[PDB]
């Protein structure tokens, strides 16, 4: 039978496929997901228009084995943001796109930019445009009341103004020189550009 | 021949010669999440934890007191050592709602330069890609 | 009028050495 | 019957890890945590995931009104010795309650201040006009629906509840130690 | 089974492809992304109508190696 | 033959002869992000930082005090030198919420002209494209 | 997998072709 | 009535030479 429709559809199993452990190939030429890249913001960031950001690594980035410097300090990272903010948001999504090593190594990391403690997006000072959103309505109401008072002393436009200018998205301002992190979203492989050699002793 | 080169590289990494160790570390705060040993070799800082201790989260503290993430690798025979890739005057250790501050009392601003591109002074990192 | 609470700041009173003994990884 | 219970972590195993990143749900993003303890096999004899292993996850979608917990999916764990397994499992609290939760910012002022201010200025103007001898609804209708924001501090304890069977047969093997 | 629809769709993995490092060809004849070109605005800009702007570089722009003046 | 020309170009770049160095640099502000050495050769300004120091962001300060971006290249054996492509009386160094001002106390407005199109007086840049 | 729809679409790269001087 | 805050301006009191020693890159 096919009855018991509600109870029979709440009893449909959820079968999740198992996983098998693998192993990373070369952990000396590897930067894995979830590595934190600490860089200093060069450009001042204002989210009025879509644009491109730039930061420089403040520290050397080692491999997952922790033995080879894969990204040197002073490496330049280029990213971009778009879309602006919505009401109630205080952080913008920044995607870092490419990093250039001072020795000429280039890798396309397309990773999310974060704050100094890894919170998602870049955040700074927020301009909510209070006056541009409410000044028309406030001014219209006050002039209406003043005119009514003057007319009485002889012995809705405010809603229209508010409806048009109430929805102005906020603007984020982030100062130059601020510390940011790049959280690596994919595995970065440096096997094709570096190799190791032992130093002759003394 | 490449096996010979790899063996030489591993031997150079293991030999670990000419290293100075700084042991001047103080701590204040929640001592229940404290390491049993902390030191640095001039490039990395090592915190050793006991077998029965949970491994906490370690944070980098700047001059103004702001915390930031620092990369870490877990080393040791029993994964009891957290190695952070920086030498810093002050560290923050957090596990849940407990915090502990670690102070480097012999901080050397100069450090030792990394001329080779590796964690060891006995291995060059060389540019294979050419181009 | 309400902001995100900060994580606990450790007290700076009971400041003591971390290393009671030399680590054996230092080979000492 | 399960095949090899020494190279196995089954569903419903609790992985206790410490949150590294500070979590703010304004934008979609990626989280990161480290295992605080060794994870043994179902037989309880082999350490399959070492302590200090790094777990990477992500969240998205934000919160809705009345919600105080965000859904986090942990995607991959990396062992300090180089073992990688793709566990796509739900993140929970310290006692296994679904989702990560922290302090919630409900944006009371951003939702009601326009209406309150409009009403108060309207009443003040009416009072001043009388002393000679709806805009508030429009403001509220536009800004009433602002989703809350969750803040979770760094260093907080979390669990990963394993949603599938994890098999380690291809990366480990056991050997007896010669006595003395 | 295909049940658990909401929980099963929040557990769909996000698999991001890895990247491989390459190398720039000639860093003496190259200006890479993210280089800042400092120029002085010639025209006065008023955004009433769409239009064209013009500026002049105030400084020499070097290569990524920092050895050849490219602009 | 082209390998010979390339070797000659590299030798000319490395030889670095007939260079005058200005070392009159002062600093005020947050000394924890300060360089250990600053100088210029008449064309570029070099700030050297220690091994344990984070590399900060460096800004160009004009007469009115407005900051602007200046291109930089990272040089040195251990990437410890930031070379900015300008000589300026005043510089601004920022890292996070710390700022440091660098003052060139021997600023030469004239400088030395760049007649060759390269950073060295021993290499011409020549117009290959013809057209 | 094709999940993580919002985060995966904010991480789509923007690849701009280079230019050659004439 | 509210404007974007400026970055910190360094104090102009503790003005001291940058170069305590001649750099070795100058070969001196």
């Amino acid at each position: 039978g096919g009855g018991g429709g509600e109870l029979a559809e709440k009893l449909q199993p959820m079968r999740l496929s198992g996983s098998s452990a693998g192993r990373l190939g070369n952990r000396d030429m590897l930067i894995t997901q979830g590595t934190q890249l600490d860089c200093v913001l060069e450009t001042r960031l204002v989210t009025t228009q879509p644009g491109m950001t730039t930061c420089h690594l403040t520290r050397d980035v080692y491999s997952t084995s922790g033995r080879v410097v894969l990204l040197d300090r002073g490496s330049k990272v280029v990213g971009f943001y778009q879309g602006g903010l919505r009401q109630g948001q205080a952080r913008i999504f920044v995607q870092w796109s490419r990093i250039e090593t001072p020795s000429g190594v280039v890798i396309n990391l397309d990773s999310p930019g974060t704050g100094p403690l890894g919170e998602a997006g870049l955040g700074g000072w927020i301009d909510r445009h209070f006056w541009e959103r409410f000044g028309g309505a406030i001014m219209i109401s006050l002039i209406g009341d003043l005119g009514d008072w003057a007319s009485r002393q002889g012995s809705s436009a405010a809603a229209e103004a508010l409806r048009n200018s109430i929805n102005i998205p906020p603007t984020l301002y982030k100062n130059q020189g601020e510390r940011v992190n790049i959280l690596v979203a994919r595995d970065l492989d440096f096997s094709d550009v570096y190799s190791l050699e032992s130093i002759p002793t003394k | 021949r490449e096996a010979n080169a790899r063996a030489a590289v591993e031997a150079a990494f293991e030999q670990r010669v000419g290293a100075y160790y700084n042991l001047k570390y103080m701590m204040s705060g929640d001592k229940d999440i404290a390491p049993v040993n902390a030191w640095d070799d001039g490039r990395f800082t090592y915190f050793k934890f006991s077998a029965n201790a949970d491994l906490p989260s370690i944070y980098f503290v700047d001059a103004e007191g702001n915390e930031s993430l620092v990369p870490r690798t877990t080393v040791g025979s029993s994964n009891n050592i957290i190695a952070v890739h920086k030498v810093n005057p002050k560290w923050m250790i957090r596990l849940g709602n407990r915090a502990l501050a670690i102070f480097n009392e012999a901080y050397d601003p100069n450090g030792v330069p990394n001329d080779t591109g590796t964690a060891s002074p006995a291995v060059r990192r060389v540019n294979k890609g050419g181009n | 009028c309400a902001s995100a609470p900060k994580p606990k700041q450790p007290s700076d009173f009971n400041r003591e050495p971390v290393n009671k003994t030399v680590p054996v990884e230092i080979q000492r």
